[PDB]
């Protein structure tokens, strides 16, 4: 990828870079998944063994003070201001907000919102004033690599990021293990209830949640499961890694070309009956413009 | 009945 900003990259230590992050070793682990009930069309198969060089990952998804600071150091306009809409969560959109009639095929409970952006994150009306530590979000592709370059980082490989939330467990289903609420206790922030119609809260949030919610997993990253969807920086497809070569497995980068971006995570609205795809395992993308109020970000770095 | 869709795309609303 070739971006373009109109602000200078600033000169920034190595020990500033990596606050807040944690260093992943070099090594192998085993990525991908072999769920019966995965979505063919996600190529969450096969399971492979893949090595990865040493890296620097952040332990939180960046949060709106952080997104803040960059936005007044460079003067960045997001994509959503750009387009002038993101989409927005029925359910969070206030009576007479007003709404475009755009209609996302077969997600009718997404709505694209006039205003809504990272700083007004439900549309005109709405700010960020109570959520400093929460995830940025209707943060788009392009946006998120704009905010890693200037931070002096990058996004992570789609493995990277598997394998940094995978925290040194082999083939868990979840990056703290197998069981979604272990002894009772919920350990990410997605959906309760009957998805799209009640979300009860039962984990405590039913939208974003802080960054530093919940427990971490074995490397000390918090919310790679639930919370927001996450930007890497491979090209989305369902078979490139189904080739087992040098380019598949070592280091892996995805496919040269594509159409859409990888995304990771899962986010505060995935549901069992729905998607399933909170597992650490599963995988999605978007187009590389497009922003929404589930979708943020976390950087990597090299060491 | 299809793919369940959690990345709602900018292109995807575009018809006509
Ligand atoms: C259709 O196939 C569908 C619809 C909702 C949830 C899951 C699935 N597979
Ligand atoms: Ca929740
Ligand atoms: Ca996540
Ligand atoms: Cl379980
Ligand atoms: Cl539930
Ligand atoms: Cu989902």
């Amino acid at each position: 990828h070739m971006p373009s900003f109109d602000f200078d990259i600033p000169r920034r230590s190595p020990q500033e870079i990596a606050k807040g992050m944690v260093a992943i070793p070099g090594g192998t682990f085993r990525m991908g998944g072999e769920d019966p009930d995965a979505f063919p069309e996600d190529g969450e198969g096969p399971v492979r063994t893949v090595r990865l060089s040493p890296f620097l990952i952040d332990r939180y998804a960046v949060s709106n003070r952080q997104f803040a600071a960059f936005v007044k150091a460079t003067g960045y306009v997001t994509d959503a201001e750009r387009y002038g809409w993101s989409f927005v969560f029925h359910a969070h959109v206030a009576p007479g907000t007003p709404v475009m009639d755009a209609v996302v095929p077969e997600a009718p409970w997404w709505v694209a919102v006039p205003g809504a952006y990272w700083k007004a994150p439900e549309g005109p009306g709405s700010s960020i004033t109570d959520r400093p530590n929460h995830p940025v979000v209707h943060v788009s592709w392009n946006d998120a690599v704009a905010y890693a370059t200037w931070a002096g980082k990058r996004l992570p490989t789609e493995a990277e990021w598997e394998m940094a939330a995978r925290g040194g467990l082999d083939q868990a289903r979840y990056p703290w293990g197998n069981e979604l609420t272990p002894r009772g206790r919920h350990r990410c922030n997605i959906w309760q209830g009957t998805f799209p119609v009640h979300d009860t809260g039962e984990d405590g949030y039913t939208g974003t949640a802080p960054v530093n919610a919940f427990a971490p997993n074995g490397y000390g990253l918090y919310n790679v499961a639930g919370n927001v969807w996450e930007w890497c920086a491979d090209w989305w497809s369902a078979d490139w890694h189904a080739t087992e070569s040098p380019a598949t497995r070592i280091d892996p980068r995805g496919p040269e070309t594509g159409t859409a971006r990888v995304t990771k995570g899962g986010s505060f609205l995935c549901h069992e009956s729905y998607c399933n795809r909170y597992r650490v395992a599963a995988r999605t993308c978007n187009t590389p413009d497009s922003s929404a109020a589930h979708t943020g970000f976390r950087c990597a770095a090299d060491p | 009945a299809t793919t369940p869709l959690c990345g709602p795309s900018r292109a995807s609303i575009l018809s006509g």
